[PDB]
């Protein structure tokens, strides 16, 4: 998939809308999902 | 907003601020540029009911405060995350679900760019069409070998073509006005033209009166709700019939003169 | 002329519902006549309309 | 002085993610044609943060929310992209 | 072009020689009113009292008098 | 709506019913509105579809209006277009992209939250300080240390950016704050766009150079006005092209008859009209016989592309093919050589000479000439390296 | 025409409902003119469990036959597992799986390395 | 593949009108059933 | 192809002004109609009983 | 409704004979109306695949592309009089 500019705008709106245990078992992919999603909507 | 999908929307476009060949052409070019923008804002494809928005928004926003079944929930969650990945990444073997675009769908459609593109107002030609049509009619003519190829022939085929064209146009008009909603539309337009003609008449005859030798009940409810056979004088029917019969009175003699000529 | 000077949607719809009300379900005059009518003053608020209506429901 | 790129702009999302957000370990050998110490520390900090967000020990008692010490390392590159896009007007003739 | 325009002008001059109604008999198959020719009468649905006022105003405008 | 109560509506029994039933009155009103709109729909559909019966195309050009050039396929062709010049493609697209970045609200909510942050500098909801403490030394080498230092200078570099340029909404670089929001209405956003000169970038905005109204000066009516007029003509021509594409997508004749281009001439019979309306309906649009059969088109093209000689070239004395003149590790191993290519030779050579330009962190604007992109970046790096020896 | 809120949503909802109703009537008819044999356990296992990825192994062990998981606790654990898988696939999309970047993009996005046919046909088949 | 009549009939402005008319029709059908009191 | 679009328009508007707005079924519909109060309230203004 | 699970291998041949449902090429010689002039075999095939796989996007995307064709016109990369030539295109 390659988004057009309008679909990129839809992605930015969805990502900026959405949201509104021991360290061992924590997955190795434990990053900030919202920050990575928005840094993917850009670039 | 209320007159959006109608021909009476290109008359509000000329009532905006300045927005700035003739000045009317410049204003029309400015309105086309204003329609070109707000499509370049890339907000037209956004819909609040898109499956893409329901993937993020209505999935974190619904939980709120508030094989078998388990491996039917796991696969559903995996499919939802697969669609989210396809909408964001270079994920493979996932097909996206589209949405109906409802904002600024075709900005180039509700514009009249014809008078600007054909270089009018600054300062192509038809009629090869009918010449080619009658030329093909003559050149082929279907041959009336059943009347042993008569001499006239092309005259008969041209008469058939003209009769068929006239009858097709008239049949289309009659079939269009045979719809009761089309008759409602005609009645509404006739009422509007009567009131506007009264305004014209008021102004004009008042001027040519002082220039000599120099509420809904009355206002479109008892007309819109009544059968128009009632509120229409027989005078206008007789007038239209007299005009029609005066116009089409020389048709037999002109037909005889055309067909009996060379 | 005959096609354009024909009843529109409003006049056609007021011709079938009007028939249904004042022409088809106005046959209840024979019912209310065999049970009881006064007519004439059965207009206004005689209060026998309510009794006739509930008697028509009860049958 | 004119419009040009820079290596300091860090236009690559792979750079911006292997340096700031994604810290994993790959075990393979190359076939066709990075301060591990720091990476392990950042991964452990990431794990502690995820854990804390999972036991709802933050003021916002939600597992996933919107932080607002917004990342300068992301807002700066968004502004850089906008500036380089709007400064192309001086690239005429 | 002059021949085509002359044919149209000959048709128009024939209509001018027709002029008015004189010389033509009344026809029982073609009365002067289409409501006579067809069978078009107003009935119970559509006719209302105010329609007389509107009819008066339309007839005044059709006759050509500025009174109502 | 309270109406149908006077004497003026006395006589109709259904109106007499609707006197005492407001729900019937409202049903009548809504039904009459819906019936009128249905009549509008019927009439508009007829007015859309019935002109399609009256369209006839030229039989010589098949409705195109342009024919292949008699010579050369020149002084008989058209006069090319603005976009055929391949040397100016990247400059034209760069200026267009710079213009479109003004309108682009793809990063709209992000710039809105940045605007709110710089408006009210009293925010909250931090809840965890980022640790993010490793700019280790000005020493050592590699790529990790350089990228990590450039990533750790983000706060001071962002302060420099906000001091030199500020927010785009505070300098009108973007469209501004919430002016065009979807889901509001098509028409409120049109009003907001028509407000001031929001449909134009500040490079063409009239309310930026009116202060130079005395004596003209920097040609606010001769350069800025010319640029704005050219931009408006380009967007109007884009709308015309989109209308032509929309008409071509449904097999209809194109409404806008464009002038012939550098490979085409006007049609002999039309002159460029290519189609027109007429009183006589089209019997190809009717009865569906508008498009030719595929086998018939194949037979026509095969016979046209395969001429045959019915005379043996020994009785007629012909020894050569038809034409004039008559008597008479490359292109067979590798195959030809590109012709449109050649202006990018210097950039290709420089990209091969300096492999560091292939860095993923580097993003040049793009271009082929000495001015723009790779050569501009290399000249900037060389000027910096020369001037750091003197400082 | 349809329920009020928007016609832009109820029209795809009606198309989806028609497609899924046609699927549910195509099924339950091919379970009456062709009722299920042990295929109901063969094609619903194995080929479905293979599509189930990692990070669901913990919840599959816990909720199914190893413990209990209530209703909202089960949904919360399923959401957590789905988000772990989502983050893993985002990482696999940008920096790759457990392999280098020169295979994450260079041979994968650029479609070099043609699919294994000689080895997968001789050594395997 | 260019369904011009259906694209014209299901244009966004016409869809907005159909939504408004469905709202009015549903409200005036409810008002007429809930009046049974 | 020329006649179906008129039927489509007519049906599409019939769904909104007849199916939803104003229905009209046959048979026994006494208990659903308050209209009959007005209907018997104008009986002396209707045709002489016969 | 019924439970008579008849077994026959000619039903595959009958289902293959229901390719006339897909193409509607039998309609003129059977009824007089050439429905193949208006039927969309690709849309029928997409609907059949969507029904079989329980994936309604396969049919819905094609139907929406057919309806909203104008919005599928190229609006990215075609900005402001993007005509080259016939000769440059050649
Ligand atoms: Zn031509
Ligand atoms: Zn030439």
């Amino acid at each position: 998939n390659r988004n057009s500019r309008g679909q990129v705008a839809e992605q930015v709106r969805a990502i900026l809308d959405q949201y509104d245990a021991k360290t061992e078992d924590m997955v190795d992919d434990a990053f900030t999902t919202e920050v990575v999603e928005e840094a993917m909507a850009l670039f | 907003n209320n007159t959006q999908t109608n021909a009476f929307n290109q008359n509000l476009w000329w009532l905006l601020p300045n927005l700035t060949i003739p000045t009317a052409s410049k204003n029309q070019i400015a309105l086309i540029r204003l329609n070109w923008a707000l499509n370049k804002t890339n907000i037209n494809t956004f819909t609040d009911y898109s499956k893409r928005n329901n993937l993020w928004t209505t999935q974190k926003l619904r939980n709120q405060s508030k094989l078998n079944i388990f491996s039917k929930k796991i696969i559903s969650k995996v499919k939802q995350k697969k669609q989210k990945l396809n909408y964001m990444t270079s994920y493979l073997n996932v097909q996206s679900e589209h949405n109906v675009k409802i904002f600024h769908n075709s900005w180039w459609t509700h514009l009249n760019i014809k008078n600007l593109v054909n270089n009018q107002d600054m300062v192509f030609n038809s009629e090869f069409i009918n010449s080619a049509i009658i030329k093909s009619i003559n050149n082929k003519t279907l041959v009336e070998n059943y009347v042993y190829s008569p001499s006239s022939e092309k005259e008969t085929m041209q008469l058939l073509l003209m009769s068929s064209s006239i009858l097709l146009h008239l049949c289309a008009i009659i079939s269009l006005v045979s719809i009761s909603q089309v008759r409602c539309f005609v009645k509404f337009h006739l009422i509007l033209l009567y009131k506007l003609s009264n305004v014209y008449n008021a102004i004009l005859n008042q001027l040519s009166n002082k220039l000599q030798k120099n509420w809904i009940a009355y206002g479109f409810l008892v007309e819109w709700s009544s059968d128009f056979i009632t509120i229409i004088p027989e005078n206008v029917d007789i007038y239209i019939w007299n005009v029609f019969s005066k116009i089409y009175r020389t048709i037999p003699l002109s037909f005889i003169s055309t067909t009996l000529g060379p | 002329f005959s096609t354009i000077t024909q009843p529109d949607t409003d006049l056609i719809a007021r011709q079938e519902k009007g028939t249904l009300f004042w022409d088809i379900w106005a046959d209840f005059l024979v019912t209310a006549a065999d049970y009881y009518n006064v007519n004439v003053a059965a207009l206004s608020t005689i209060k026998a309309e309510q009794n006739s209506l509930i008697e028509n429901i009860s049958n | 002085t004119s419009l040009r790129g820079s290596k300091q702009f860090l236009n690559s999302l792979t750079i911006l993610f292997k340096h700031q957000k994604m810290f994993k370990k790959k075990t393979l050998k190359a076939h066709k044609w990075p301060e591990e110490s720091s990476l392990s520390t950042r991964l452990h900090i990431q794990k502690k943060r995820k854990a804390k967000k999972q036991r709802l020990e933050t003021r916002r008692q939600k597992k996933r929310t919107r932080f607002f010490p917004r990342p300068v390392w992301l807002r700066s590159r968004m502004f850089l992209n906008f500036l380089t896009e709007r400064n192309k007007y001086y690239l005429n003739s | 072009a002059a021949v085509a325009a002359g044919w149209h002008l000959a048709s128009f001059a024939l209509n001018l020689a027709f002029w008015g109604v004189e010389g033509m008999p009344p026809d029982r198959y073609w009365p002067t009113s289409p409501r006579i020719r067809l069978q078009i009468r107003p009935g119970r649905y559509g006719n209302m009292d105010g329609g007389q006022r509107v009819y008066m105003d339309y007839l005044a405008r059709s006759e050509g008098v500025p009174l109502n | 709506m309270g109406q149908f109560y006077s004497r003026e509506f006395d006589g109709d029994p259904y109106v007499d019913l609707m006197r005492s039933l407001p729900e019937r009155e409202l049903v009548w009103w809504a039904q009459k509105v819906i019936w009128l709109a249905e009549g509008f729909t019927f009439v508009d559909h007829f007015a859309r579809t019935y002109p399609r019966l009256l369209q006839h195309k030229c039989q010589r050009c098949k409705g195109a209006g342009v024919m292949t050039c008699p010579a050369c396929l020149c002084r008989v062709c058209g006069t090319a277009c603005a976009w055929d010049a391949e040397s100016e493609w990247m400059e034209r697209w760069g200026e267009w992209e710079s213009r479109l970045a003004y309108y682009d609200k793809a990063t709209g909510p992000l710039m809105d939250e940045w605007y709110e942050d710089v408006l009210n500098a009293g925010n909250l909801e931090e809840d965890t300080p980022p640790v993010e403490d490793d700019p280790p030394g000005p020493e050592v080498t590699g790529r990790w240390a350089e990228h990590d230092r450039a990533l750790h200078k983000d706060k001071k570099r962002m302060a420099a950016l906000m001091r030199r340029w500020g927010h785009p909404y505070d300098a009108d670089a973007n469209l501004g704050y919430q002016i065009v929001d979807p889901t509001a209405s098509m028409g409120e956003n049109v009003w907001n766009m028509a407000q001031v000169y929001n449909s134009l970038p500040p490079e063409l905005n009239p309310l930026r150079t009116q202060h130079l109204a005395d004596r003209g000066g920097g040609n606010t009516q001769a350069a800025v006005e010319a640029a704005r007029s050219a931009f408006d003509a380009q967007v109007v021509m884009e709308a015309a092209l989109l209308q032509n594409l929309e008409a071509a997508a449904q097999d209809l004749p194109k409404p806008h008859r464009l002038p012939p281009t550098a490979g085409t001439v006007a049609c002999n019979e039309c002159g460029g009209a290519a189609w027109g309306y007429s009183f006589f309906p089209n019997t190809a649009v009717m009865f569906g016989l508008e498009r030719p059969f595929w086998g018939d088109t194949l037979a026509r093209l095969s016979k046209y592309w395969n001429p045959t000689q019915v005379a043996d070239p020994a009785r007629t004395g012909q020894l050569l093919p038809y034409g004039e003149g008559g008597l008479r590790a490359l292109e067979a191993v590798v195959g030809k050589a590109p012709a449109t290519t050649g202006r990018y030779r210097r950039d290709l050579e420089l990209l091969l000479a300096h492999p560091e330009l292939r860095d993923g962190a580097l993003r040049v604007p793009g271009g082929w000439g000495p001015e723009g992109g790779l050569q501009t970046y290399l000249r900037g790096q060389q000027e910096e390296q020369a001037r750091m020896q003197r400082r | 025409d349809l329920p009020e809120p928007r016609l832009a949503a109820v029209m795809p909802d009606a198309v989806y409902a028609l497609v899924q109703g046609t699927h549910k009537l195509g099924e339950y008819a091919h379970d009456l003119v062709f009722p299920p044999t042990p295929e109901d356990l063969r094609k619903l296992e194995q080929q479905v469990n293979a599509t189930i990825p990692r990070e669901f192994d913990r919840v599959r062990q816990r909720y199914a036959e190893g413990k209990i998981a209530n209703d909202e606790q089960l949904s919360s654990e399923l959401e957590d597992a789905s988000f772990n898988w989502y983050r893993r696939q985002l990482r696999t999309s940008v920096v790759g799986a457990t392999d280098e970047e020169l295979e994450d993009v260079a041979v994968r996005k650029l479609r070099l390395e043609p699919p294994a046919l000689q080895a997968s046909l001789q050594e395997r088949a | 593949e260019s369904w011009d009549f259906l694209g014209w009939l299901l244009a966004p402005g016409r869809l907005e009108f159909y939504e408004k008319a469905a709202c009015v029709a549903i409200a005036l059908r409810v008002l007429g059933i809930v009046i049974a009191i | 192809r020329y006649t179906v679009p008129f039927m489509v328009i007519s049906g599409l508007f019939w769904m909104i002004h007849t199916w939803i707005l104003d229905p009209l079924p046959n048979k026994f519909r006494r208990q659903e109609f308050i209209r009959y109060r007005r209907e018997m309230l104008h009986v002396a203004s209707k045709l002489n009983f016969r | 409704e019924v439970l008579l699970g008849q077994q026959e291998a000619a039903k595959n041949v009958a289902k293959q004979l229901d390719e006339g449902v897909t193409y509607m090429d039998w309609t003129y010689r059977s009824t007089g109306v050439d429905l193949s002039a208006v039927w969309d075999p690709e849309l029928w095939i997409r609907f059949r695949e969507a029904v079989a796989q329980n994936e309604p996007a396969i049919f819905w995307n094609k139907l929406l592309d057919r309806v909203q064709y104008k919005e599928n016109l190229p609006q990215a990369g075609l900005v402001g009089d993007m005509r080259i030539s016939y000769a440059k295109f050649l």
